[PDB]
């Protein structure tokens, strides 16, 4: 039985935050909130019904932060000229996963940006 | 030393194309307007400098933004990107739309900056040979 | 227009931020969640 003001669903913990942090701080915020906790994680379709919903009757149409980060900052980045890639002028330097509460489509947003977001633990 | 229409700087040829087109059909528009030509690679603030001249003088369009030749190789939509609770991930649902693994110069940021945008858009572009 | 407060909390609006303001083409498609409506809404845009 999670903590009263948690919801729970397939032995794991979620909880939907409306204080707006940039990725980071989010993650970090959550492992604060209750041990092994972390940004929500969508392992399943399954598990993302029961998060989006949760967010949406709780919030209802807003933004939520999901455990992913830096998602292309490892790519392989290449020139088709094939020119080797050392000069360098980002807009942005890098992009973080989240959801919008009326789906469970995946999103991206630079991670230095705000948004609410969604905490989780295994029980 | 370059053909009618395009621009020499540092010993390059630049062309920049009001036309309206995917990454792959710039990319490839490019490879068929002069030998060995691409979509422009920006190395240097120099060249980035004569890049956003040219296409301020040939683009205007306070919205679109201008491809360059910079992109995700791969077909993945995360790369080394792992779920911050440690664990791998495999499920995913991605709007195709919102992988912007490609780049793009905009007007707000005077056409230096290069921003992450998808390569599904349609948007004007700079070949270099 | 993305002014990079907490606008992009509220639900899209063509007009909100498309007519009141200049918007990009994502901001379009954030309203339509399909991509040839907003292709197709740029040629005419811009
Ligand atoms: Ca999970
Ligand atoms: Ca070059
Ligand atoms: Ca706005
Ligand atoms: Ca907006
Ligand atoms: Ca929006
Ligand atoms: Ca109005
Ligand atoms: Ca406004
Ligand atoms: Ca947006
Ligand atoms: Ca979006
Ligand atoms: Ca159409």
């Amino acid at each position: 039985d999670c903590p009263s003001d948690w919801s729970s669903y397939e032995g794991h913990c979620y909880k939907p935050f409306s204080e707006p942090k940039n990725w980071a701080d989010a993650e970090n915020f959550c492992t604060q909130q209750h041990a092994g906790g972390h940004l929500v994680s969508f392992q399943s379709s399954e598990e993302a019904d029961f998060v989006v919903k949760l967010a949406f009757q709780t919030f209802g149409h807003s933004i939520f932060w999901m455990g992913l980060s830096n998602v292309w900052n490892q790519c392989n980045w290449q020139w088709s000229n094939a020119a080797m890639l050392r000069y360098k002028a980002w807009a942005e330097e890098s992009y973080c996963v989240y959801f919008k509460s009326t789906n469970n489509k995946w999103r991206s947003r630079a991670c230095r940006m705000m948004a609410q977001f969604v905490c989780e633990f295994q029980a | 030393d370059c053909p009618s229409g395009w621009s020499s700087y540092e010993g390059h040829c630049y062309k920049p194309f009001k036309l309206y087109k995917t990454w792959d059909d710039a990319e490839r528009f490019c490879t068929e307007q002069a030998k060995g030509g691409h979509l422009v690679s920006i190395e240097s603030a120099g060249e980035a400098d004569f890049v956003a001249q040219l296409v301020t003088e040939n683009i205007q369009n306070t919205k679109s933004y201008v491809w360059i030749g910079l992109r995700v190789q791969g077909k993945e939509k995360q790369c080394s990107s792992e779920w911050s609770d440690g664990s791998s991930v495999s499920y995913e649902n991605w709007i195709e739309a919102e992988s912007k693994t490609c780049l793009g110069l905009e007007k707000e940021t005077g056409f230096r900056k290069w921003v992450n945008i998808y390569c599904g858009q349609q948007n004007p572009f700079v070949c270099e040979a | 227009y993305n002014s990079g407060k907490l606008e992009e909390f509220v639900r899209g609006n063509l007009e909100r931020e498309c007519k009141e303001e200049k918007c990009s083409f994502e901001e379009a498609r954030e309203v339509f969640e399909n991509t040839e409506k907003t292709t197709e809404f740029w040629k005419q845009y811009v």
